[PDB]
Formats: C-alpha cells, sequence, structure tokens
C-alpha cells in the first residue's frame, strides 16, 4: 500500500529534480528528498574557546572566533542510521517542525 | 649566544606575524607557518611525523605534538603571533574540518602563541565533479 | 621520574559514562603550582564524592559527553 | 592517655600531608586509635563505610584472602603485628608512618577503561579515584607478598614487612606492588 | 640524557627580511614582514619578490579599521626601496564570516559582475552582492517571502553595473580602491535600488585586477 503522500520528497510540480551527493555516503540523492540541516558550527568546543581567547592576539571587537558554516546534505539511507531523524510513529509522520 | 633570524626588530610591544595554514583530514593533519605572503615556508609539522600507526596519523595527540613542536621552532624565528587559515580538503570532499583541527589551534594558544585573525579556507566549489564512490558510494 | 602532578578537586559529579556503567565524569577545580582555578571535566573510575582531591597527570584533557 | 598500637606505636606519630588521602584513611581519628586491629566493625554497609576503617584492619582483611589457607582474622592480626615489629627493627620508624606512606605511593593515579566496539579493544584515559586508589594500593601490596611467600621459608610477616618498606621508597625493583603501580600508569599513559 | 636532535647550520641562514607597505589610502606603516633568499650573482636580492602577493585584513589604517576587518585586500610587491617592500593594488575581497553570514533562506540573492575602465590604464572586474529586504516586521519565516521577480533582479544588475562602469571611468585606482572599501557605494547602490526593490547587506564581494598597464 502507500506509506507517504510526499514519499519523503517535495517534488510537487516538475517531473525531475537535480541530484546531489550525500554528505556521508557520497550517494546520489534527489535534492528535494534528501535530508538537510545547514548548521552554524563553532570552531572550538566549549571550555576550549576561553583558552584561545586569553592567548588570542589581534584586536578584540568582541566578535570572537569565526563560526564554522556547515551546509549538511544526507541521503535517507544513512541519514537515518546517523541518528538524524528516527523512525517516527504512525500519526507523527505528518508532524512538521516539532 | 643564539643567532636568531627573525628580522632585526624586538619589542615586547611589537607583534610579529606568521600565517599558519592548517588542513585537517580524517586521515592526516597538517600545520604550516609562513610569511604573510605565503611564498616562503618556515615550519611544517604533520601528524605523521608524530606517530607510528597510520591510523593515528590524524589524532588529537598528533595535533598537540605537531602543534607544540612548531611553537618552539617559532619563538626561535622570533615570531609570536599567528594568522590562521583553516581548511579541510574542500574540493569535492567532506567540507568539514577534521578532528586534529580544534586540537591544533588549542595547542598553539596554550603553548603561548598569540593568535591573529582566523579564516576558514576550505575551497568550496561552484559546480562539482563526480565524488568519491559513485551512484551509491561507500556501502558498509 | 619528573612528573607534573597538579592536584585538583571535585567541583560537581556530572553523570556516569562508558556503558561499562562504572566510569564517572566529573567537573574539577585545580590547586597546584602551575595554574590553579582552571576548571576541567575529567573522567574518573572508582569511588568518588563531591570535594575529593585527585592527582591529574595531564591537565591538557577534559573529554566530555552528556547524552 | 594515648592508646598506642599493639601497645607500642603512637598514632599521632603520623599525619597525612597530602589532602587527597585525608578523609580516605584512618590514622587521623580519635575512634581510629585502637590497640587491636580487630573491631568486627560493621563497615561495608552503607556505600562508603569502608572509609572509617582503621587502615590496618583493612590490611589484615585484604591479607587473609587466599581461599582454603585463609578466612581467619585471628592469625592475620599476628602476621601484621610481627611484620610491624620487623619493619621497626630496620628503620626504627613508627611503622604506621611507613605502611601509611606505602599506601599513598602504591596507588595508581591512572588506569585505562576497556571500551571495545565490534571486536576492536580500545581504551581511554581515566583518572583513578582516592578510595579506589587506597584499595588498589593495599590489595597490591599484599598481593605481592604471597607471590614470593609461597614455597619460601621467608614468612608473610617478613615478606610483607620487606614489602611495606620498599613500597614507601618507590623502589621500582623491590615491590611487586609498585611495579604495576608504574606499569598500569605507563600502559594507561599509552592507551590514553 | 641523550637528545634526539641538535642544531647544526640553520636553513634560514641566507635569509633577508623586508616590510609590507602599500600607499594608496592605507597607513604609511610597515604592517607585517616578508622573507627572501640572499642574492647569488644570478639571483638578484630584491628582484625575485616582483610578482609577490600579500593578503591583508584591514588593520591598514589605525581608526575604524579594526571594525571593518573582513575586507581581504590583496597586494603585489611593485617596487623595493632597500629593505622595504613597496606595494600597489592587486585585489580586493571578503571572507567566509561575512559571505556565509548574510545568507537566509527566504530572501533572494543577487550578483552583478562588471568590467570597469579606469583612466589610469587599469582594467577591473567587480562583483556585487545584493540581498532583498523585508518591510513588514515579519521576521523572514516560511510564511514570509522576500523574493524579487527575476525581472527586478536583472533590473538591479543592469543598474548597478552601469553605475560602476561610469564610476571607474572617472577615477584613479587610488581613488577607486579607497571608495570600494568605503560605505560610499553601499549608499549609492541603495539609492538606485530602492527604486526597483529595497535591498539589504549590499557588498562588493570581490575585485580583480584584470590588466594593469605599467606606463
Ligand atoms: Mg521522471
Ligand atoms: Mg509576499
Ligand atoms: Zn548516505
Amino acid at each position: 500500500p502507500v506509506k507517504r503522500r510526499n514519499a519523503g520528497r517535495s517534488q510537487k510540480n516538475r517531473g525531475h529534480t537535480r541530484t546531489v551527493p550525500c554528505t556521508n555516503c557520497g550517494r546520489q540523492v534527489a535534492k528535494d528528498k534528501a535530508v538537510k540541516r545547514y548548521t552554524v558550527r563553532d570552531m572550538v568546543d566549549p571550555s576550549s574557546k576561553r583558552d584561545i581567547q586569553q592567548k588570542l592576539a589581534f584586536e578584540n571587537e568582541k566578535q570572537g572566533i569565526p563560526k564554522l558554516y556547515v551546509k549538511l546534505q544526507y541521503c535517507i539511507s544513512c541519514a537515518i542510521h546517523s541518528r538524524v531523524v528516527r523512525v517516527r510513529c504512525a500519526e507523527d509522520r505528518r508532524i512538521r517542525r516539532p | 649566544e643564539v643567532i636568531s633570524y627573525g628580522p632585526p626588530n624586538v619589542g615586547a610591544n611589537e607583534n610579529v606575524f606568521g600565517v599558519c595554514h592548517i588542513m585537517a583530514t580524517w586521515n592526516d593533519t597538517f600545520i604550516h607557518v609562513t610569511d604573510l605572503s605565503g611564498r616562503e615556508t618556515l615550519v611544517r609539522v604533520t601528524g605523521g611525523m608524530k606517530v607510528k600507526a597510520d591510523r593515528e596519523e590524524s589524532s588529537p595527540y598528533a595535533a598537540m605534538q605537531a602543534a607544540i613542536d612548531v611553537v618552539n621552532r617559532c619563538k626561535e624565528l622570533k615570531i609570536n603571533a599567528l594568522h590562521i587559515k583553516l581548511r579541510a580538503k574542500g574540493g569535492v570532499e567532506t567540507k568539514q574540518p577534521g578532528p586534529g583541527a580544534q586540537s591544533a589551534l588549542r595547542a598553539l594558544a596554550r603553548s603561548g602563541m598569540k593568535i591573529g585573525r582566523i579564516e576558514d579556507v576550505t575551497p568550496i566549489p561552484t559546480d562539482s565533479t563526480r565524488r568519491e564512490g559513485g551512484r551509491r558510494g561507500r556501502r558498509l | 621520574n619528573t612528573e607534573e602532578t597538579t592536584k585538583a578537586r571535585i567541583m560537581d559529579v556530572l553523570g556516569k559514562t562508558g556503558s561499562r556503567g562504572g566510569i564517572t565524569q566529573v567537573r574539577v577545580v585545580l590547586i597546584s603550582g602551575k595554574e590553579e582555578g582552571r576548571q576541567l571535566i575529567r573522567n574518573v573510575k572508582g569511588a568518588c564524592r563531591v570535594g575529593d582531591v585527585l592527582e591529574l597527570m595531564e591537565c591538557e584533557r577534559e573529554a566530555r559527553r552528556l547524552r | 592517655t594515648q592508646p598506642k598500637l599493639f601497645g607500642k606505636w603512637n598514632y599521632d606519630e603520623v599525619k597525612i600531608q597530602d589532602p587527597c588521602f585525608q578523609n580516605y584513611i584512618a590514622c587521623t581519628t580519635t575512634k581510629s586509635q585502637v590497640f587491636v586491629p580487630h573491631t568486627a566493625g560493621r563497615y561495608q554497609v552503607k556505600k562508603f563505610r569502608k572509609t572509617q576503617c582503621p587502615i590496618v584492619e583493612r590490611l589484615i582483611g585484604t591479607l587473609m584472602f587466599h581461599g582454603r589457607n585463609a578466612g581467619k582474622k585471628a592469625l592475620c592480626i599476628k602476621v601484621v603485628k610481627n611484620a610491624f615489629e620487623i619493619i621497626h627493627l630496620v628503620t626504627g620508624r613508627n611503622p604506621l608512618e611507613v605502611f601509611v606512606g606505602a599506601v599513598q605511593n602504591a596507588g595508581p593515579r591512572e588506569d585505562s577503561t576497556r571500551i571495545g566496539t565490534a571486536g576492536v579493544v580500545r581504551k581511554q584515559a581515566v583518572d583513578v579515584a582516592p578510595m579506589r586508589r587506597v584499595n588498589l594500593a593495599i590489595y597490591f601490596i599484599i598481593k605481592g607478598c604471597r607471590e614470593s611467600a609461597f614455597k619460601s621459608m621467608r614468612s608473610i610477616a617478613e615478606t610483607l614487612a620487606d614489602e611495606i618498606i620498599n613500597a614507601e621508597k618507590n623502589n621500582t625493583q623491590s615491590s611487586w606492588a609498585i611495579r604495576k603501580k608504574d606499569e598500569i600508569e605507563k600502559v594507561a599513559k599509552g592507551n590514553r | 640524557k641523550k637528545g634526539a636532535k641538535k642544531r647544526t647550520i640553520d636553513p634560514l641562514s641566507r635569509k633577508e627580511w623586508y616590510d609590507f607597505r602599500a600607499p594608496i589610502p592605507f597607513s604609511s606603516k610597515s604592517f607585517g614582514k616578508t622573507l627572501v633568499t640572499k642574492s647569488s650573482g644570478n639571483r638578484i636580492a630584491s628582484e625575485e619578490i616582483k610578482g609577490r602577493v600579500v593578503e591583508s585584513t584591514l588593520a591598514d589604517l589605525k581608526d575604524n579599521s579594526n571594525d571593518k576587518a573582513w575586507r581581504k585586500v590583496k597586494l603585489v610587491i611593485d617596487e623595493v626601496d632597500g629593505r622595504n617592500a613597496k606595494t600597489s593594488f592587486y585585489g580586493l575581497d571578503i571572507t567566509r564570516d561575512r559571505l556565509c553570514s548574510m545568507i537566509r533562506k527566504w530572501q533572494t540573492l543577487i550578483e552583478a559582475r562588471v568590467d570597469c575602465k579606469t583612466n589610469d590604464g587599469y582594467i577591473i572586474r567587480v562583483f556585487t552582492l545584493a540581498f532583498t529586504k523585508k518591510t513588514s516586521a515579519g521576521k523572514q519565516s516560511s510564511t514570509s517571502t522576500c523574493y524579487a521577480k527575476s525581472s527586478q533582479v536583472r533590473a538591479i544588475r543592469r543598474k548597478i553595473n552601469t553605475f560602476i562602469t561610469n564610476e571607474a571611468a572617472k577615477l584613479g585606482i587610488a581613488e577607486f580602491s579607497k571608495n570600494l572599501i568605503g560605505e560610499d557605494y553601499t549608499k549609492k547602490i541603495e539609492k538606485e535600488t530602492k527604486n526597483i526593490f529595497p535591498l539589504q547587506n549590499i557588498t562588493i564581494r570581490k575585485v580583480k585586477v584584470l590588466k594593469r598597464p605599467k606606463l
């Protein structure tokens, strides 16, 4: 029978959508389908920043360390296994942004 | 006494600048220091020069040693401040910094070193070219 | 045998780790010559209360997790 | 008046300089100052009672530990008394101020936790606790005594005596105890 | 003890030092130092460093320079005055902090490429970065759309580039560079643009010296 309405993807008008490589397996996945979560990563762990702030050098505009920018793109296959998105129950499958 | 080579100019209020390039792969880590023009290499310490097992050629430990190893060499170049250009085989590879990344920096700061500006220079492409593996990629 | 044994005491007992379900994670405060005051989150093994004192043979550490 | 140990060993003859061991040892208490190391106490009941145990009672306990041969404190209190006389006749020091030091030295400060993932046996850096540290120290000390003590005319009160001494010295060539104390840290310093 | 090393003949022996300096509107100071290998008859001391290139963050003016420390200026050693490295303009840019910085997923992104002509006998390429601005208090959500009909987009390109080709035809590289780094053009573009569609975070992403005559 049928499991989803969007079958995991958002292709709603067009017949074909660009394919993209998986951040983790390298596998090819259609853009719309594949998981995404472009995150604002930080250069150093918590208590570890303070250590670099005191031994820091250049001016101090209070702008600290540049934060890392990671544009994340997972294919289902590994996205799951990678703790990202856990198999959700029946009616919770339609919930968006919990 | 010692015959340093840093330009003829001291001063506990005169900062010296050295551009430290750091590439952090999931296999190996690099730490480089060079003129702010980057055309004359000074210090070059990689995790490989720091351990025996090829798997550890990355490590947080290898980053400490390769890091502290450079700082010593640097006080001798008479340089105290370092600009950081951080990367990670951007190309068509996990544009994410390795592990021996936050480890290397941390070591430079602790072992004294002053830190100039900090950039991220992982080469992000506009297009792309058929990645590692193909169609399905590393499976297992 | 010339070691840098910086004595540090337990600030807060975080949680338990290592599915070996026996290791303990703890937040420390130092008291030694080198630095002092610096706080670290180290991993113990064995009986430990709040406020004990532990000889760290490597202040450059502090692994961590809480999930 | 002050109740000396075995009738001839002032307790106040020692002090715990390091803060670590201060609460994880017995010399320090008024209640601890005992003539005999036998208290048939009720330690090992709450989850830290062991502390309040007069350090030597602990030694005696850990000492009567080999199966068939052991299980009788009566005797063990002896093997420990003679051993104290013998330690004294060599360094003429308050043998508690010896055994005590040994306890502080023979305890590894670092160990490795075996954390294996799918066949591979990995390890990490772990800092050894105080209670655990003392426990290991004594367990270790005694552990060794039996080592040589076996088919030897050398007696436990002698083996043990000879041990508690070097164990205080850190003599890495004369203390099966401190050997591990070092190795455990070394190997551990490798896995870390 | 038995060491594992011992210093015998440093490699950085035959090394001469120099100072980074570029007039234009940047401080007289000698920010940072370079390094080179002594002369050797064939090798000419201060003469290999000709096509040298330095990337510098704005700390090339003492004032409000520490603030605007994201414009990566690239300079070429153009001449050397004994122990000093003189430099002219080569390139102008930005960094990941800023670039990835202004990038939200509910607005539009515009880019304008331009080939300018300066009376100095200099050819440039200037990249512009434009972003659409909201105007309704609604913090850009999945519900807020700040897109700008592709017709309006190019409408701006056409306008932006056209403004800059005229701006260059009337300036000296010394003036242009000075202006490019300054919020002068941010305001001007903002003026022509609010006519087509109100923008935000406007920037001159990058500038490349295409062909610089050496009259
Ligand atoms: Mg189709
Ligand atoms: Mg709208
Ligand atoms: Zn995958």
